[PDB]
């Protein structure tokens, strides 16, 4: 329902190719592909007005795109350079040049093209129970989940509660902290936060759970470097509750 | 400056034969066509050359897509007429959209679709409503008038965008367009008599015949294209044996009045 | 539907002897489809030229055709689905 | 060569009204949209604005002068939720779609009951770092980047317990380093000076 | 729901009579699954279902490297007492296993321990050893040295593990699977003149996990908890109380929830 | 560092007197690991008793559950005797008969 | 049960690439070696893999594939002296090993100027100095013997020259013709 | 690892013990056999001092680890299936994925029926052709050892009385000068290539009986020797 893009993540080599989908399940006749970066508003890569057409947009070069029915309509690059770092987004309305018509914007998707995937790292998570000065002065209790080292920004951090995704209480850092601000290479740090009432976190059989999903590498990408190869993974670190 | 104005059209047809688009689409400002395309072709190309000449690719590929998408969306519109007119065999469907510059700087807009050509809908950018002719078109309305924003935008198209296009067309085909080639008129015998202007430009032209110094009781011919740009017209009258009287043809063209005397 | 309005007449006046062009002039009519040829002393002329369709305000169609002759003392048929036999308009000079 | 502007971020406080500028210069005019986009998800449609005027849509209204360029977007009421990104675009005499840079709005939460405090977190059998938490305190105090290259800080985050109807303030700082204490974690920033030091 | 299998091993420098020198004991969930010690020197099944299912030469195998193992154990407390400059008695400890949870997730974990107390924590997420002090950090740079042996480890746990705890998982389904509903109640007494304590006690019940807390007429409310504890044939037990508005003992087990009202 | 044995005394099923039952003794959380447990009726040991093998547990010490068939009575003193190296003399912990 | 499977012979050019493919059907895994073993003497450990990855140690490189399910060595550069056996075997669940039979692997040399000749030595007839596509024929006769070729580097000149000898208890034009020689072939 | 002997001619249901021993402190070792055109195949093992253990082809065979350095291997009543090459080996510990594997350098077991067919080699050096010192400046010497029984031989070249390695060229597998026989005996020839310049001594290592072994008949005691042919 809506509009369906794939993939969210996806980290490259500069020189590599890629295939991204896009599908429209509401019977629109437009179609479009927006790669947007920071300071400056959606630019359009290629566009597709009906079926049976395509034409370029701001910033074709590099790309190419296929229009294969009504409903699909998929963006492809052939050579992948580190200025293609973007965030992808497909878009589509129900025709072109209908003046009132707006935009109808699938999920997205990050790209980060590397020269090299000898920096690519999955994050080390770890969970922090909550300080007891905390829970006598606020009667709350306050755990902190910490990921770090990863590289690049491809993560999802979640909080789950007995086994079920909880989202009250969370939050997590809108941005990542860069660990070296200076070096244009660098890995990320990213901090998170479950609050509960004191008398939840008192129980002892409460679990929490920290959890990181990381995009990376998978069977096709070659690894050649001595240490493990940063797969797509996920990475948790867990904590019980503490009557005492 | 005299009244200018352009439009587009749209054709569409149902069950066309091999050789006959299913959707043709010309604009033109006043008698001039300026634009065109259609199913076969599926480019959008100047018709005019002060329009090739004066507008760069990247408009007409940009315009070439748009219609591409207005050809579908017609045939659209089209097949869900026919469906509810229960008519079978082919029919047609047609949109005309434009605005006019008024000789004293006053504007006017204009949209309206027709079936079979006549009448089916017919924009009100003032009330900001539509006018249906039977209960089909009625369906029509009632949903493009759910859509506020399309009435609001539509008006805003005809009132702000439509006239600037005209301007800037205008400027293009200046020497066209606003050019003027006074008739050459006479009369003669035929019994009747027959005022007969050439060779004039623009075509917007008025012939009448006065007996005494009254407008008569006239037969009015056409005002027709000659081929090399320019129009001619006649208007005859018949004669009464059984009395006198003097009879003159007036010819008003462009801002100046002529008389033949008789 | 609106059987078409036929008009055939000269570019200029002509006088016998010199060059004109003969114009047949198809208006009014609807729908678009129609078959139009001048006519030479009852044959078909073969270089004869037409304009590309036209749209009236009132949803009628117009053509020109047109053909490059000389007229002599000595020397339009267009048919439609509004007419049973095609229907024949001479010029009277 | 077409130009739409608007403000990179504004900040405001919630519960406030806030007004969100937009201005273009475009070839022709169509129609101008505004657009929400959250963090981290895709942008979505709030309102279409082509002739003159002020248009009401719940909680939210954006009003067109044509004759000055000029769009706002007015958000009342403000809840914690519409911090996001508003971008606006204009659609051109072509039917193309210009797009803002995008303007980040930003909501300073209402904190009925400060309490500022720096809690020492309970140390991971699975880490080196130590984790100073600085919480319970009102949005006007500034959490800043840390002076020593091996201490990490993370800019202030507002949590909602929805059950308990309560919201907060917190920044996380956090260090491998032997001497690093949460006295002096903060030492960066302008904390109150009212701030809980629990005892060690 | 969520499974598990772990391996322990105890070295024991200089017992008493009756304490062997090594122990190694596998569990699957609570149950006890392997045994090993320094004195029978056999690797033998501690569950029916373990027996039952494995061939003798599973346990010819792994009664020869549990041998091996034991004299690994002895040397390693040995050079470990020598980096502390300790005579007498202390113990070596050692715990792998993983965890396969309800959610599809998997956990693994490698750590060791000198006199009961945290020594070297595995991450076999960055491939490192968290060291406790300046004696693990040796070992730390020893064992961090061998590229490979991180990797051959890494694997096991994410790997090996796993499918070893599936396999013995469908062994024993009749009794790790299965799931034993509690018998809730609800006493009611004053003890101290004026104080009421309400004790919510279950048991009978099986896999041992499960959620008992109060509630004060719908919202949340000091509990003290008592710990699950092992009936003798293999159910488990446990209560919550309180003292003192209407109060409810809410339990939840095995996904099922039940509400047991005070009048 | 030393951990000294937690003692918990508790039957089976719910005690009710004249009806027959299981008594156990959990003991655990104690580290070093040799212990020396038994069960008393009256003061005295049992000499039937069944027992578990030394058990571990991820936070490195260990723990036992020895249990009796038993059949409590209104003037039984059913107890567990508790010996380690944290403890000067062994620990007697009395029943508290289902309290 | 557990098979592994590896070709029996390879054969690559000196200076080529040649790739070793050991496919592994065990029951549990723990790791991958890889074995060299030259002519009649031990086997040596050359690589370890069980993660997915590539290793490479100086021109030999060892790559593993858990999902498919196989590994191979590569040889870059090929030199004489890596003929060899290649010896693959896997690591089960209980830590055994699995071997594979090996794989023989043969360093065709690059011969610059071929020259066949069949030559008659005095205290048995030398054929020599031929290109790498020439094959020996075992010999028909019961008591004439013809080995295999060998290849000889004289690493002084950087000469490498193919051999094959023949003798017998019959002259020196007869010996090799169950062979099929070069028609250039020098014949003293 | 150590491993002794390379070599060793038995007869039928003679006993034999096969030794190794380590200086690096490792703790498993290992023995294997290797036979052609199949895997190698675990005998016995020893995870751990104090322990041995059977591997896949045990019969036949026992084991002793007389301490943590040395690991002995026993054929009882040698058979003609038990003739093949005999590997120890050792690694660190057992049950460590990356450890791998240290190899002795082998030992070759011929068993046989009788001894009454053991010969050593016979050597000869041909000299080069003088249409090949002529026709490519080269001349290439060629070593002969025929006949000898069985294939225990170890040829080797030796010019100025260093041995060479660069322009020697030995037949990697012997061959049989009866191949109808089930007890032929062998042939193996070596080349050894040098300049016209240079060219104006081989050499067979042979393994057979020992002095302890019993010899009754006419020829010779065909005793382990080494048998050289010299050229100039």
């Amino acid at each position: 329902a809506g509009v369906t893009q794939t993939p969210k993540f996806q980290v490259l080599k500069t020189g590599q190719s890629m295939t991204l989908q896009c599908a429209q399940d509401m019977n629109h006749n437009s179609m479009y592909w927006y790669r947007q970066d920071p300071g400056m508003g959606l630019r359009l890569i290629y566009y597709s007005a009906s079926e049976g057409t395509t034409d370029k947009g701001e910033v074709p070069n590099g790309y190419n795109v296929s229009r294969l029915n009504k409903r699909e309509f998929s963006l492809r690059l052939e050579s992948a350079a580190p200025s293609q770092t973007s965030v992808y987004f497909c878009a589509s309305s129900v025709w072109t040049g209908e003046g009132s018509g707006e935009l109808f914007f699938g999920e997205g998707s990050r790209l980060t093209v590397l020269e090299d995937l000898k920096n690519v790292f999955p994050p080390e998570v770890a969970v922090f129970e909550p300080s007891e000065a905390e829970i006598s002065h606020t009667q709350k209790a306050t755990l902190v989940c910490l990921a770090t080292g990863f590289y690049p920004d491809h993560v999802e951090l979640s909080w789950w509660v007995n086994g079920k995704e909880v989202h009250s209480g969370v939050c997590t850092d809108p941005q990542p902290l860069k660990e070296q601000p200076a070096l244009n290479d660098s890995r990320y740090a990213l901090s998170s936060r479950l609050r509960v009432s004191a008398t939840f976190w008192q129980n002892p059989r409460n679990h929490f759970r920290c959890q990181v999903q990381f995009y990376g590498l998978s069977e096709n990408d070659e690894w050649t470097q001595d240490r493990a190869k940063p797969v797509t993974q996920i990475v948790s670190a867990e904590a019980w509750g503490r009557a005492d | 400056m005299r009244t200018h104005s352009l439009r587009y059209f749209r054709l569409g047809v149902s069950d066309p034969i091999h050789g006959v688009p299913e959707f043709i689409s010309v604009g033109y400002v006043d008698s001039h066509p300026i634009t065109t395309y259609d199913s076969v072709t599926r480019q959008k190309e100047p018709r005019a050359p002060w329009m090739a000449e004066n507008l760069a690719p990247d408009h007409w590929e940009r315009y070439t897509q748009l219609l591409r998408g207005w050809q579908q969306m017609f045939k659209v519109e089209l097949k869900r007429l026919q469906r509810h007119y229960n008519h079978s065999g082919s029919h047609t469907y047609q949109r005309m959209i434009g605005c006019e510059l008024l000789e004293d700087g006053s504007t006017t807009g204009f949209l309206q679709y027709a079936y079979d050509g006549q009448d089916f809908l017919i924009f009100n950018k003032d009330t900001l409503s539509w006018l249906a002719v039977d209960n089909v078109a009625h369906t029509i309305k009632q949903a493009w008038e759910a859509n506020q924003h399309e009435l609001l935008y539509q008006k805003n198209w005809l009132e702000e965008e439509c006239i600037a296009w005209l301007k800037r067309f205008l400027e293009y085909g200046k020497d066209t367009l606003q050019r003027t080639e006074p008739p050459l008129v006479r009369v003669n015998r035929k019994t009747a008599l027959f005022c007969k202007a050439h060779g004039f430009y623009p075509p917007e032209i008025y012939m009448t015949w006065m007996k005494n110094g009254e407008e008569i009781e006239i037969d009015y011919g056409d005002i027709l294209p000659s081929g090399d740009g320019t129009y001619q017209a006649w208007a005859s009258i018949e004669l009464d044996p059984q009395s006198s009287n003097l009879y003159s043809c007036h010819v008003e063209h462009s801002g100046v009045h002529m008389v033949l005397q008789v | 539907q609106r059987t078409p309005k036929i008009q055939v007449y000269s570019r200029h006046p002509a006088e016998n002897g010199k060059s004109n062009f003969l114009n047949c002039y198809v208006s009014g009519f609807h729908p678009s489809d129609i078959e139009v040829d001048l006519l030479k002393n009852g044959e078909r002329i073969e270089k004869v030229e037409h304009s590309d369709l036209s749209f009236s305000k009132d949803w009628s169609f117009y053509l020109l055709y047109y053909t490059e002759f000389t007229p002599t003392e000595k020397d339009c048929r267009v048919n439609h689905v509004t007419l049973s036999q095609p229907k024949i308009v001479k010029w009277d000079r | 060569g077409q130009n739409i502007d608007q403000p990179t971020e504004m900040t405001a406080t919630e519960g406030a009204i806030v007004q969100i500028n937009c201005t273009y210069q475009t070839s022709g005019f169509n129609g101008l949209f505004w657009y929400q986009q959250h963090a981290g998800e895709a942008p979505t449609f709030l309102s279409y604005n082509v002739l003159d005027g002020l248009e009401e849509k719940g909680r939210f209204s954006s009003f067109l002068s044509r004759s000055k360029g000029y769009s706002y977007l007015l958000l009342k009421e403000l809840q914690m939720k519409d911090s996001a990104s508003y971008l606006c675009a204009v659609k051109d005499s072509n039917y193309q779609l210009i797009w803002g840079a995008g303007t980040k709005l930003i909501i300073k939460p209402d904190i009925q009951n400060p309490d500022p405090a720096v809690y020492q977190l309970r140390d991971s059998k699975s880490s080196d770092k130590s984790v100073c938490l600085f919480t319970d305190f009102d949005s006007q105090t500034n959490v800043s980047q840390s002076k020593d290259s091996d201490v990490y800080i993370t800019d202030k985050c507002v949590l909602d317990m929805r059950s308990m109807d309560f919201k907060s303030n917190s920044a996380v700082a956090w260090s491998n380093k032997s001497d690093f204490a949460c006295a002096n974690a903060f030492n960066n920033s302008i904390i109150p000076e009212d701030t809980f030091f629990p005892s060690p």
